[PDB]
């Protein structure tokens, strides 16, 4: 049986070059095209490129200008270089084997586990915080925009307000920075009465922001 | 370009899951299906339309004709929960993949999402920039589609959407962001967040 396992750096910075390697266990580097693919919510499942042990390559036309696939039969390994990565290149990267034959009947048998690659900001940045103005209830919140890296701690009224607080997981945006929102559901009977202040703590940038949330 | 699959198919244990894959003249090609689980090697569950590799349970069957390839699972088991991708050959890009289908085997009763949509703040607008915030919480299964509308025209730029994440109560949450210029925000009568969960669609709308 032939087994594949990719190795990767985990986290990389935008504009850098991503380098991955697959180690092939069991048989030798013959009879197969050795392929790279990646999976993400935005890219779906997409093929990157493959290589024959003779060095012959074929690439995905949408990725060809940034991609180089190489093989080292002495080490039972093949590799991927992906240049000028941006946050959009965040994905689970797979190595896989492609049997020889007509492309019309070709499919990827044998896959590695996958290696997650996150591409994000090359620098630490503190967030900008904006107010999200509001049955008998209302939702209000705070928008925590453009920070790196995780984590951020959000509390309401220095933590004295806990009921109805829901802080959402961050989105990694295309800029390589994170954004999240914290929202609290409160009685409409409040508003104009009772103050709502979100406290945002981002220790990596030494930043702390307090915002008062009011109805407009 | 891609082959069209439903974003999600949810079944109770034992029900039949049917995943379709649609494309121009797909029936003239051979389709294969990949089962993708997080933390694991993807596996081929079906190749050449209907061939089942050694190792794959008999409950997986495949069909392909016209413009549609269909993966059928019959008596879906919990261990069959995964993302499934259709795949065929393409004359230009060599391989063409389906958009993917999250197959959930229900481990709890369904729950509809609570959706809240926020307009840009005054402060953000004064800093030029503008962000609409759509928060989606307490839904099950953990699969949702979010479409943004400018007035009534679909929005195709500046949408960032998170992968649904499991809350402490075993239900899911997600959020979607629409980035605009201030004039874009002030040019239209309203913006809307359309959240489709399973079959139902709830819409939230805000205006300048
Ligand atoms: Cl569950």
């Amino acid at each position: 049986q032939v087994q594949l396992q990719e190795s990767g750096p985990g986290l990389v910075k935008s504009s850098e070059t991503l380098s991955l390697t697959c180690t092939v266990s069991g048989g030798s580097m013959g009879g197969y095209y050795w392929s790279w693919l990646r999976q993400s919510p935005v890219k779906g499942l997409e093929w990157i490129g493959y290589i024959f042990h003779t060095g012959h390559t074929n690439y995905n036309p949408s990725l060809e200008s940034r991609v180089t696939v190489s093989v080292d039969t002495s080490e039972n390994q093949f590799s991927l270089r992906l240049r000028s990565v941006t946050a959009a290149d965040t994905a689970v990267y797979y190595c896989a084997s492609l049997p020889r034959g007509q492309l019309v009947n070709a499919f990827f048998d044998n896959w590695g586990q996958g290696t997650l690659v996150t591409v994000a900001s090359a620098s630490t940045k503190g967030p900008s915080v904006f107010p999200l103005a509001p049955g008998g209830t209302a939702a209000l919140g705070c928008l925590v925009k453009d920070y790196f890296p995780e984590p951020v701690t959000v509390s309401w009224n220095s933590g004295a307000l806990t009921s109805g607080v829901h802080t959402f997981p961050a989105v990694l945006q295309s800029s390589g920075l994170y954004s999240l929102s914290s929202v609290v559901t409160v009685p409409s009977s409040s508003l104009g009465t009772q103050t709502y202040i979100c406290n945002v703590n981002h220790k990596p940038s030494n930043t702390k922001v307090d915002k008062r949330v009011e109805p407009k | 370009y891609e082959l069209t699959q439903p974003p999600s198919v949810s079944v109770s244990p034992g029900q039949t899951a049917s995943i379709t894959c649609s494309g121009d003249k797909l029936g003239d090609k051979n389709a294969c299906w990949y089962q993708v689980k997080p933390g694991q090697s993807p596996v081929v569950v079906i190749y050449q339309d209907s061939k089942r590799p050694s190792g794959i349970p008999e409950r997986f069957s495949g069909s392909n004709s016209g413009n549609t390839a269909t993966l059928t699972i019959s008596g879906t088991q919990a261990m069959d929960e995964a993302d499934y991708y259709c795949q065929a050959w393409d004359s230009f890009s060599t391989f063409v993949f389906g958009t993917g289908t999250k197959v959930t085997v229900l481990g709890q009763p369904k729950a509809a999402p609570s959706v809240t949509l926020f307009p840009p703040s005054s402060e953000e607008l004064q800093a030029n920039k503008a962000t609409l915030v759509c928060l989606i919480s307490d839904f099950y299964p953990g699969a949702v589609t979010v479409a943004w509308k400018a007035d009534s025209s679909p929005v195709k730029a500046g949408v960032e959407t998170t992968t649904p994440s499991k809350q402490s109560n075993n239900k899911y949450a997600a959020s979607s962001y629409l980035s605009l210029t201030p004039e874009q925000w002030k040019s239209h009568r309203s913006y809307s967040c359309q959240v489709t969960h399973e079959g139902s669609t709830v819409e939230k709308t805000v205006a300048p």
